[PDB]
């Protein structure tokens, strides 16, 4: 995230329910970062169990986890798979994740733009006979928002003129099936 | 200009420029409102471009 | 206070970090030392000749 | 760092469930206290380096 | 303001002379919000007093202030810092290094980025713009103020 | 130290940094002012570090600094830290004089 | 080996059967800790000699 080094993991806190005395569980998310020196950071603490409850307990199970880091956006991407079974490929199923901030703010991820990564990257997290790695999500060109920076510059005829830096503020683009717009305002 | 593909395109500022700014020695900003380039070409490059 | 809007926070070091990927050299080169912070307002900038 | 993880984990309730957590109030403060320490003896170290 | 204190115009900025000061006759130059959302410049803006007035958009952000809140710290990391490095290489007499440290702060020709030397000779750039990172030095007998 | 390979310099140097980061981050929850009216007097915050504990740094500006539309940087104050072992929820923190 | 031992049978719930275990949530942290300071004393020692 933001060319640094973070790792999340998951907690499991047993803690007993009130007249019926059960064993149940809860569940915390944790993340921590390194610093420049090379010491670990604090670990920074988000309750995520009540979207892990939702997805489908068979108690004694793990959830499939999603991690990554959006290059256009600030935000880094945390979602919860389902139970993930046998096969692949299951598309439409309900993802809880959530959008954590630069900022250690962290806003919930809305079903319907948990959907839009949902289908986006798939395939990238499977079930037991296998182990699997995420890749940054991209949904289809990786492309700046803005440009500034002289990547090159060339002097006046006479050395008395000479275009200063100025910048490409904004940056868009449209994807089409073999075709492709962008959109430039320097 | 711009070359991205097989196509130089070029913009001018007549035609972009909006609000052009007041003749000064000191510094001179055209704003581009919007320009439109062509994809597919360009060509990637193991797997960037 | 009143009118004025003064920057209290800086977001420097958020952006700092995708510069010390690289070697200490770019910490202090120039690229760095232009680095942008958001406006803090609703949003109006003028250039006045 | 970590005395800081151990005031925050012993923040938050040891027991449960039908009765409250036990959780070590001044935890925050102990932390506090050893970081206060090890600063002395890193200091005493470095000088003496 | 989200909430706008007048219709027509949002904002009024207006400059005086120190021979001639004058308000509120419609004279400086008057902003409008234009919604979702841009802003213009809105007639009669009797303007007068300025060569030009263009409005930037685009454009939400600002290069860091060496003038600054946050001031002290940044040029505690790009400017003393490597001084105090450098200067302390030199007691030590590794002179290479101590170059190099000197380097982050001045180098005749020594600043060479993507393959092409640059317009900068100082690094630091509040050095390169005068920049009043202190102002009213002379209350207390300080150098460094 | 005698002995400054690079090694130990540009280690030095990101210690500085890592110390660096942790005041360029700060969170201002709170604030306070002295005067009477915003016009004068010297205005006091707070500032939260990213830490699993609540870290604390408190800074000040002059007001009679301001003098031109601009604050004058001199006005402005170095974080200090405090030693106090702080826990409040949610933001209910304040300082005053 | 002895710090972090007593980290792992701290982290397993100490009182029952009614309520829970009360077991110490920063016990790895705290092994941490300790682990770091005589880190550091080893270090000066070896120094030393």
């Amino acid at each position: 995230y933001k060319s640094r080094l973070y790792l999340l993991w998951l907690e499991q806190k047993e803690i007993t329910k009130q007249y019926q005395t059960e064993t149940d569980y809860r569940y915390e998310l944790k993340l921590a970062h390194i610093r420049y020196d090379g010491t670990w950071n604090t670990p920074i603490t988000f309750d995520v169990n009540k979207k892990i409850s939702e997805l489908k307990l068979e108690k004694n199970r793990a959830p499939g986890l999603y991690c990554a880091g959006y290059q256009g956006e600030d935000t880094l991407l945390v979602m919860f798979y389902n139970q993930q079974d046998t096969l692949d490929s299951y598309k439409n199923a309900s993802m809880q994740g959530l959008y954590i901030f630069a900022d250690m703010a962290s806003k919930d991820m809305t079903p319907e733009q948990s959907n839009v990564y949902r289908d986006n990257s798939y395939q990238q997290f499977d079930t037991n006979n296998v182990r699997r790695v995420n890749n940054r999500y991209a949904e289809d060109y990786e492309i700046p928002s803005s440009v500034s920076s002289r990547k090159d510059y060339g002097w006046g005829d006479y050395y008395l003129s000479m275009v200063y830096n100025g910048d490409i503020p904004t940056i868009n683009y449209k994807a089409a099936s073999s075709d492709l717009k962008i959109y430039i305002s320097p | 200009i711009v070359k991205a593909g097989g196509k130089e395109q070029t913009f001018t500022a007549d035609k972009d420029v909006s609000i052009q700014p007041s003749p000064s020695f000191d510094e001179m900003n055209y704003q581009f409102n919007a320009l439109e380039i062509d994809g597919s070409g360009l060509n990637f490059i193991n797997n960037s471009a | 206070w009143q009118s004025y809007r003064t920057r209290l926070n800086t977001l420097f070091a958020r952006q700092l970090v995708a510069r010390a990927t690289t070697g200490i050299d770019t910490i202090l080169s120039m690229e760095t030392q232009n680095i942008q912070e958001p406006q803090l307002g609703k949003g109006f900038y003028a250039t006045f000749v | 760092a970590s005395r800081l993880a151990g005031a925050a984990a012993d923040l938050v309730p040891n027991i449960f469930g039908f009765a409250g957590g036990g959780s070590r109030w001044g935890a925050i403060a102990e932390a506090t206290g050893y970081v206060m320490e090890f600063s002395a003896n890193v200091m005493n170290t470095e000088a003496d380096k | 303001d989200d909430v706008p204190l007048n219709q027509d115009y949002h904002a009024k900025v207006y400059m005086t002379f120190k021979k001639s000061p004058s308000d509120g006759t419609w004279w400086g130059p008057h902003f409008v919000r234009d919604d979702k959302g841009i802003v213009t410049i809105n007639p009669k803006s009797i303007l007068t007093h300025f060569e030009s007035v263009n409005v930037l958009n685009n454009i939400s952000s600002e290069p860091m202030d060496f003038s600054g809140a946050n001031s002290l710290y940044f040029w505690e990391l790009f400017y003393y810092t490597p001084m105090l490095v450098a200067q302390r290489l030199l007691h030590e007499q590794n002179f290479d290094e101590a170059n190099r440290w000197l380097k982050y702060v001045w180098s005749p020709s020594g600043y060479i980025v993507h393959g092409q030397i640059q317009n900068y000779q100082w690094n630091v750039r509040p050095l390169l713009e005068d920049t009043s990172w202190n102002s009213d030095p002379l209350d207390s007998v300080d150098p460094d103020a | 130290q005698s002995q400054l390979n690079a090694d130990t310099v540009e280690d030095a140097f990101m210690s500085y940094l890592t110390s660096f980061e942790q005041v360029a981050n700060l969170k201002v929850i709170s604030a306070y002012h002295d005067n009477i009216n915003n016009d004068q007097g010297l205005t006091y915050f707070i500032g939260l570090s990213e830490t699993d504990a609540g870290e604390y740094y408190w800074r000040s500006v002059d007001h009679s600094k301001f003098n031109d539309g601009k604050f004058a940087a001199n006005a402005w104050s170095e974080w200090h830290k405090i030693d106090c072992p702080i826990n409040p929820y949610k933001s209910t923190i304040r300082p005053v004089i």
